DNA sequence: AAGTACTTG
RNA sequence: ACCAGGA
DNA sequence: CAAGTACTTTTTCCGGT
């Protein structure tokens, strides 16, 4: 038995089109804009930064050891090491796939703390972008407009050149060191 | 990429099961059958969020046999590849045919027809690597890899990708 | 046939009885909502006999000194003599059983008081009087109100269908219309105290029975009343074979009948 | 059994009819299906890359299925197809092939009448497909020309040009598989007088229908995605595999090919002469009788109790069975396969009345108990008791034939070595012998009633009938003068739940038929109970005790 | 209502729906010298108002279809002036309740 | 034994639903097949060993059920199939009422 | 669209069949050795147990009563009068 | 709704002929199924079996093929709602004990 | 065969 | 399969 | 508008050539 949705389509008999994934911002069917959270209402698609991810499963994963120890009673490198020590208590081990990501996660993020996060969801979250582009924009490290507008297709003709370098300079302000 | 999708699972408990302990198999269960797989429809299912508030609802007693069946609904980070998707990622294998790319949960390829011409196999080397007029690519380097296209596969998707184009290759 | 025809019918969860279509069939299962099992040939008293006989049982007339309860009935009688107040009670009383009377002589037209009935109240009387060894001497614990106003509670308790609306409450009050037909007349104030002599708590009980005794006599959504009418129909038709005016009569009748057959038999007119 | 699958497990909600696309059948086949030769690899016992395991189903129990791996009992037989050389009609829909063509034009495709006409568009209204169909049917077969300009939705001096097409249309009845039409003529106003007589070919059918518009043969029955009209004309045939048609195979080097795998034959044999014809030099007659002849053969697989006489009968004399005839009532799938089964924990025999049982009980002879078998799954507060009916054995009566373990294997307890070393495990099920007290249906066809089929009380007894209260013989209709009663018995605890709780036999005493009860005290009892209930009738304290201690429940007093 | 004595023409009875919102009844005298209403078997069929019916299928959580029908054609329909899609409300004698309920939509 | 029609009509008359599931099922008939979730047919070259699935001809290798249905009825769904008919079965449900 | 149990009408008393269904489903769960919330008064039998359990109305099951719309009421064993 | 009366009035004469009895209400729904349709609808294959139940439903009694062939031509949809159906799928049918659903509450599951 | 429904004259 | 039987 | 065809079924369960 596999995993089912909240996206309903009564696909009668007729099989296909079902037309190639790209950055023409044509992503699945399941991965549309217009998604539908279960309580009913109809919400926009979630996409992650990777940090604003990692932030995420860490968060999840804590809350986690917190209710597995509640039915129990009746610095990069270091934030590295303990991750893998989070993950030996709250996953199956089994889950390779999980310890992987969470070790590029942790490498890769650009943005260290919630705090930063905050400011840079802030800044993307208001230039009308497709939830894509702007995880796109959060986790590509880019300079020139240009840099972003050929790694980031979609963008092409959705924002002034400028302006997208006004952000990607504040977006080089917000990251944090190493 | 790396979004968050709402989901459901349905799971069929055995009647041995229905003691008080209920939500916590179940909800065990469902980490159990979701968390680390991977499909091609929503690609790696990670991580299952909000576990303190996993909506198990009520189970119908399927007839014949006792068990029932649940329809667990659910929230996770998944992680779909798409083909256009620039990603930065580390080196992992490198053969005579090109240089396999760790990204994420997956793994994306790089052909040595889909690097730029200057950049050659160098067999020569602890441990194999690829040399431009004044970049290398080995084991341990980080790139950047735009995807062309992808194959979803079993309990994993695997992809083609190129450092040809502008603003792509090591980092 | 009569079973193919039927099978997909049943009584679901509004007391409807509907096919696999969800079309209505009946209202309400066999027009009373009631189980064929929890009904007995009960006699309904009122519809018959001189209507000067019928003054002479249910009237209760404590206006007048000859007409009124004697106080050897109950203990009230004396007391209540010339009650403005209560003989308004018993004059809706008797305005009703009146009421009824006419009621069931436009329903039965020749006047069959036998009707098959849920709820045997004749023997929930019977039971009540060797259960509290009733003493048909002494005046009973009874006041008019205790009887008047018991039975008509009771009625409101009788339920079939249950929906807070007009529709379902009327179409409630038409299901039972007849059960209470029989209720009123068997439980008059007149009948209650000299005929049956019962105690306060004789009656409470006499009451409480006639009530959970109903409520276990309505149908049970589910029940496959489809194939139920069909062997119901068809089993004695097989043994009207099986075993051992000259209108077309017996199985080829009924064949006759089912299959709508427009070039009958024996076709008659009665003028 | 049968194995696991990974599959989720559903219940069909909804069965959606349609007709098979040419395009489907194509689609889903795992064969062509070639030859009419069945197997024999050249005499060379194994199936033919042809007929019969091109790879389809599979006709050695020692052999794995060629498409799905898994063989016998786990396969359901997959699909095959044959590419008809010409097309053909499909027997049942020949009457709605005919209908259709009545209605639509016989050259463009247009449906004869159309929303500009009254009578039409008040048809065009009805809500229910069949009907709808009928009232177009009976319109439309009068309009004898398509009708290029109508009169408008006003006067009838400035028309307005609906479709085009003048084209006369046939007078269409059907010669038995071929359908021919009779063209009114126009020659010098009048003529017919002898008219255009011609017979309408299967493609020509096949392409009128093919240009009937999404919104005309939607307007008619029809349905553009599970049935078009144009599908109603078989081009390519789908070949049922193995298990539809099984090779009754006796002996080792013998046949036994089913009346269907015949059938086919002939098709293909059919279909390969029609086929070379037509690539050959083609004598245009000899075309038109090869054609005719496939035509047959793809009609009678289908039916064979066709109107127009041909029965074609086997080279035996005996006709070939239809797959009609096999799903035809009384006897055949639906009534004789699937609205009643021959079943499992079954059993029967002579009754005989006994006046000592209780009235829910029913007799049953020892053979029967060691017979019949009740799953019981392991539990701790039967451990203890099933390991000694497991240690009795199947043929102790108090005992048990097999014992199930979680590993799906079943342990016949008459043969495993293991049958006294067997040690129990929560969880396994055993397959104990009937006991006194379980819950069984008893009846007595011909079962006109809910009470012809009563839950009683199992009481294993000696000798070889069931026996049965005299009281509870009404219901039943049962007599002891040689009427033989059938027991079934329940597998699990939910529907011993259904017999206790629903279908006992003190529960069904007031019949619904009725109002009434349906037992009573007969015979011997109610002839005696007169005769003792007299007022001459005096029971002496010697016989009076004995009448007391008889009654179980009596006071002591 | 137009009562004729013995026929009206096929001519003239072309002109019968041709004034909406207007409505015509042919009825032939023959027919109403009796009052079929009045039968022992008649029962009384009440016309449904657009909102008693709404109500009607509400309350029972019924769909047009799943309603019993009454034929247009049908004496008490024709007696009554029914239209298509008109709910009628049908009280008749029980021997089981004394009084039942019955609804009829047109046809 | 045959358990016959009028059998059946009585458990039926009887309400015993899951009894009667159980004389047709577990008691006699009885299979498993693979049905596609897209064309509604038997189609599915279920390899339950490999955990292979499949129904070329929807290219389906996902969207796949099983059912429990009589033997018989796996025949005459064939059997309908073979004469053209296609008997669609379909776990979901779209009309409602 | 299911009904809310402040507007639930239909019987508040369990229907033979509802009866015979969980005394049925709980006397196979029982017997599957689920957890037994009554105390087995030295009980060997599952529907022995079913019925003990049903008489405490210590049954964790919920009837679910379709109406011929689709709708339905949902009742709880502990909640549903048991006449029979 | 003369007709409905009639139909029981001569229904019921027949079963009274014999001198045996049968409870109203079986007598009605015969004469109520008959009736609801509009007009007469008879207990033959050109009454009952010819209104718009379920297709695999109508096919369990006289026409089988013919039902089923026209089913397949007009592609319908059976509901499953039937007995008959379920029978032929081999599912429970929602009779009796199959007219509702059973459902464990694990609030009151963990109450206990 | 018997009855009907459905075309065909 | 037809024939012969049983309640 | 009438006679004439093409249609369909006819209880349940349980040894031998
Ligand atoms: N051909 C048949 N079809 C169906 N049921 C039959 C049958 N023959 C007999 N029966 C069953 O058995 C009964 C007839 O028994 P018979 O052997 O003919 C002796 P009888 O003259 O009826 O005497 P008895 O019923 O007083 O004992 C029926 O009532 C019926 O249920
Ligand atoms: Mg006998
Ligand atoms: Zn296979
Ligand atoms: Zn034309
Ligand atoms: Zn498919």
């Amino acid at each position: 038995v596999s995993t089912s949705t909240f996206q309903t389509r009564r696909r009668r008999l007729k099989k296909v089109e079902e037309e190639e994934n790209a950055a023409t911002l044509q992503l699945g069917q399941e991965f549309q804009l217009k998604q539908i959270n279960h309580q009913g209402e109809e919400e926009e698609l979630i996409a992650l930064n990777l940090s604003e991810a990692r932030l995420v499963i860490k968060e999840a994963l804590v809350e986690r050891r917190r209710a597995f120890k509640r039915s129990q009673k009746k610095t990069r490198e270091k934030e590295l090491e303990s991750i893998d020590v989070l993950l030996e208590q709250t996953t199956g081990g089994n889950n390779k796939d999980l310890k992987n990501t969470m070790q590029y996660l942790t490498n890769f993020s650009r943005f260290r703390d919630q705090e930063t996060v905050g400011a840079v969801i802030q800044l993307l979250k208001s230039t009308g972008l497709h939830p894509f582009e702007v995880a796109q924009l959060g986790s590509l490290a880019c300079d020139t407009a240009d840099e972003a507008k050929t790694l980031i297709p979609s963008l092409n003709n959705k924002i002034s050149d400028d302006e997208l370098e006004r952000i990607l300079k504040e977006l080089s302000n917000l990251e944090t060191l190493y | 990429m790396f979004f968050i999708k709402d989901l459901s699972l349905n799971i069929t408990l055995h009647p041995s099961f229905f003691g008080p302990r209920m939500k916590q198999y179940l909800k065990t269960k469902l980490l159990e059958e979701v968390e680390g797989s991977c499909t091609g429809k929503f690609g790696y299912i990670l991580c299952v969020l909000d576990y303190d508030n996993i909506d198990i609802q009520r189970g119908r007693i399927l007839p014949t046999d006792g068990s029932a069946e649940f329809n667990v609904k659910y929230r996770a980070v998944v992680f779909k590849p798409f083909k256009g998707e620039v990603v930065d990622g580390t080196v992992v294998s490198c053969s005579q045919h090109g240089f396999e790319v760790q990204v994420g949960p997956m793994k994306v390829f790089v052909t040595k027809h889909l690097m730029p011409q200057d950049l050659t196999f160098n067999a020569g080397s602890n441990p194999p690597s690829y040399q431009s007029s004044e970049d290398v690519i080995t084991i341990k380097s980080r790139i950047r890899v735009k995807i062309e296209g992808c194959i979803s596969q079993v309990s994993s998707i695997h992809a083609i990708g190129s450092i040809k184009e502008d603003y792509l290759g090591a980092i | 046939r009569l079973v193919k025809a039927l099978e997909d019918i049943m009584v679901h969860y509004d007391n409807t009885t509907r096919n696999s279509l969800g079309n209505v069939i009946q209202f309400i299962y066999g027009e009373d909502g009631m189980d064929a099992a929890h009904i007995e040939k009960q006699s309904l008293d009122t519809i018959g006999g001189s209507d000067a006989a019928f003054e002479k049982r249910y009237r209760v007339d404590l206006l007048n000194t000859d007409h009124t309860l004697d106080p050897s009935l109950l203990e009230s009688g004396s007391e209540i003599l010339g009650d403005l107040k209560l003989q308004v009670l018993l004059d809706e009383e008797y305005k009703q059983l009146v009421k009824d009377r006419k009621f069931l002589r436009e329903v039965f037209v020749d006047g069959e008081a036998n009707w098959p009935l849920p709820v045997n109240i004749r023997r929930i009387i019977q039971n009540a009087q060797q259960t509290f060894h009733i003493d048909h001497t002494k005046p009973s614990d009874l006041t008019i109100k205790d009887i008047v106003l018991g039975v008509k509670d009771l009625q409101e308790n009788l339920l079939v269908l249950r929906g807070k609306n007009e529709i379902i409450q009327n179409a409630q009050r038409d299901a039972v219309t007849l059960f209470c037909c029989l209720l009123r007349s068997r439980l008059a104030t007149r009948r209650v105290l000299q005929e049956y002599r019962l105690t306060k708590q004789a009656f409470d009980w006499v009451l409480s029975n006639i009530e959970a005794q109903f409520l276990r006599s309505v149908v049970h959504p589910g029940e496959m009343v489809g194939v139920l009418a069909a062997q119901s129909i068809g089993e004695p038709a097989t043994q009207m074979t099986l075993n051992t005016k000259k209108v077309t009569s017996g199985v080829p009748r009924l064949k006759e009948i089912l299959n709508v057959a427009k070039n009958m038999k024996t076709p008659s007119l009665t003028v | 059994g049968q194995q696991y699958s990974s599959a989720p497990l559903r219940t069909v909600k909804e069965v959606q009819f349609g007709l098979f696309s040419p395009e489907e059948v194509r689609a889903i086949s795992v064969a062509k299906i070639r030859f009419p030769e069945t197997m024999d690899e050249t005499q060379t016992r194994a199936k033919i890359g042809g007929l019969n395991d091109p790879r389809l189903g599979s006709i050695d129990r020692n052999l794995k299925c060629q498409t799905c791996q898994e063989g016998m009992n786990e396969c359901p037989g997959h699909f095959g197809h044959i590419d008809l050389a010409k097309p053909v009609f499909h027997v049942g829909f020949i009457a709605k092939i005919k209908k259709v063509c009545e209605c639509v034009c016989m050259h463009c495709g247009k449906l004869l009448l159309d929303e500009h006409n009254e009578l039409m568009r008040q048809a065009l209204a009805i809500k229910d497909s069949k009907k709808r169909f009928a009232a177009i049917w009976t319109l439309c077969k009068t309009k004898m020309v398509c009708e290029t300009d109508v009169p408008s939705e006003d006067d009838p001096t400035q028309l307005v040009s609906r479709g085009g097409c003048g084209n006369t249309q046939p007078t269409i009845r059907k010669d038995g598989l071929k359908l021919v039409g009779s063209w009114k003529k126009d020659r010098a106003t009048g003529d017919a007088d002898e008219p255009e007589l011609r017979v309408l070919s299967t493609e020509e059918i096949l392409n009128i229908f093919k240009h009937i518009s999404v919104k005309d043969f939607t307007s008619l029955g029809f349905n553009e995605v599970f049935s078009r009209p144009e599908w109603m004309i078989l081009t390519c045939l789908p070949v049922p595999p193995p298990p539809v048609r099984p090779s009754i195979s006796f002996n080792e080097s013998q046949r036994g090919e089913d009346d269907l795998t015949f059938k086919l034959a002939d098709i293909l044999k059919a279909n390969i002469s029609l086929e070379t014809l037509e690539h050959n030099g083609a004598p245009h007659h000899a075309i038109e009788e090869a054609e005719s002849l496939l035509q047959f053969h793809v009609a009678t697989y289908m039916d064979n109790d066709i109107a127009g006489q041909p029965q074609a009968l086997q080279k035996s004399g005996r006709p070939v069975k239809s797959i009609r005839a096999r799903l035809k009532g009384k006897e055949g799938r639906i009534r004789g396969n699937l609205m009643g089964k021959r079943v499992d924990f079954s059993a029967r025999t002579v009754i005989s009345g006994d006046p000592n049982l209780e009235l829910d009980q029913v007799g049953v002879p020892k053979s029967i108990a060691k017979t019949l078998t009740y799953p019981e799954v392991v539990t701790p507060y039967n451990i203890d008791r099933l390991t000694q009916l497991v240690r009795n054995g199947p043929n102790e009566h108090p005992g048990a034939k097999y014992v199930i373990r979680d590993s799906g294997d079943r342990i016949d307890l008459r043969y495993s070595k293991r049958a006294g070393d067997i040690q129990l495990q929560y969880g396994w099920k055993v397959e104990r012998h009937i006991m006194d007290n379980d819950p069984v249906l008893f009846n007595r066809q011909p079962s006109l009633h809910k009470m012809s089929m009563m839950a009683h009380r199992v009481k294993v007894i000696p000798y070889s009938t069931f026996r049965l209260n005299l009281s509870v013989t009404s219901p039943y209709n049962a007599d002891f003068d040689g009427d033989e009663m059938n027991l079934h018995v329940p597998q699990s605890e939910e529907t011993r739940a259904e017999l206790s709780q629903l279908c006992a036999v003190p529960l069904q005493i007031v019949s619904p038929q009725s109002n009434k009860p349906c037992m009573g005290i007969v015979q011997d009892t109610l002839c005696g109970i007169r005769k003792l209930t007299l007022r001459d009738t005096f029971i002496e304290l010697d016989q009076v005790l004995n009448m007391l201690y008889w009654v179980p429940d009596w006071d002591g007093v | 209502i137009f009562v004729y004595q013995n026929n009206i023409t096929p001519s003239a009875m072309k002109l019968v729906p041709s004034i909406p919102p207007a409505t015509i009844e042919t009825f032939n005298e023959a027919a109403l010298v009796v009052n079929i209403t009045h039968h022992e078997l008649v029962p009384k069929h009440i016309r449904l108002s657009s909102d008693e019916k709404r109500e009607l299928l509400k309350r029972y959580r019924l769909k047009e279809s799943q309603l019993p029908r009454i034929q247009r054609a049908d004496p008490v329909a024709l007696y009554l002036g029914l239209k298509r899609g008109e709910v009628v409300k049908i009280i008749r004698k029980s021997e089981t309740s004394g009084r039942y309920a019955s609804y009829r939509i047109c046809m | 034994l045959r358990f016959g029609e009028m059998e059946r009509d009585c458990m039926i008359a009887h309400g015993a639903a899951s009894f009667l599931k159980e004389r047709l099922m577990e008691a006699s008939d009885a299979f498993r097949v693979h049905i596609c979730g897209i064309c509604g047919l038997m189609t599915v070259i279920a390899k339950l060993n490999h955990n292979q699935f499949e129904c070329k001809g929807c290219d389906n290798k996902i969207d796949i059920y099983q059912i429990h249905i009589p033997y018989a009825a796996k025949l005459l769904f064939q059997e309908l199939m073979a004469m053209n008919i296609t008997p669609r079965l379909y776990t979901d449900r779209s009309r409602d009422f | 669209k299911a009904i809310p149990k402040d507007q639930r009408a239909t019987t508040p008393y369990m229907t033979k069949y509802e009866r015979a269904r969980i005394l049925g489903t709980r006397a196979l769960q029982i017997s599957m050795n689920a957890p037994v919330f009554v105390d087995l008064e030295g009980e060997t039998d599952p529907l022995r147990i079913a019925m003990k359990e049903l008489a405490e109305k210590k049954i964790p099951l919920v009837i679910r009563r379709y109406l011929p719309d689709g709708s339905f009421e949902d009742w709880s064993v502990e909640e549903l009068i048991v006449d029979l | 709704e003369a007709g409905r009366a009639a139909l029981y009035k001569e229904v019921y004469n027949v079963i009274a002929s014999d001198g045996s009895y049968v409870n109203y209400r079986h007598m009605a729904l015969l004469v109520d199924v008959m009736t609801t349709q509009g007009g007469l609808t008879s207990v033959t294959r050109h009454g009952f079996n010819r209104s718009n139940t379920g297709a695999l439903m109508r096919c369990s009694f006289e026409e089988t093929v013919e039902i089923l062939f026209e089913a397949g031509a007009s592609a319908e949809l059976d509901d499953c709602r039937g007995v008959s159906e379920n029978v032929i799928l081999g599912q429970m049918a929602p009779i009796g004990t199959g007219a509702f659903d059973v459902m464990i509450d694990e609030e009151s599951l963990v109450k206990y």
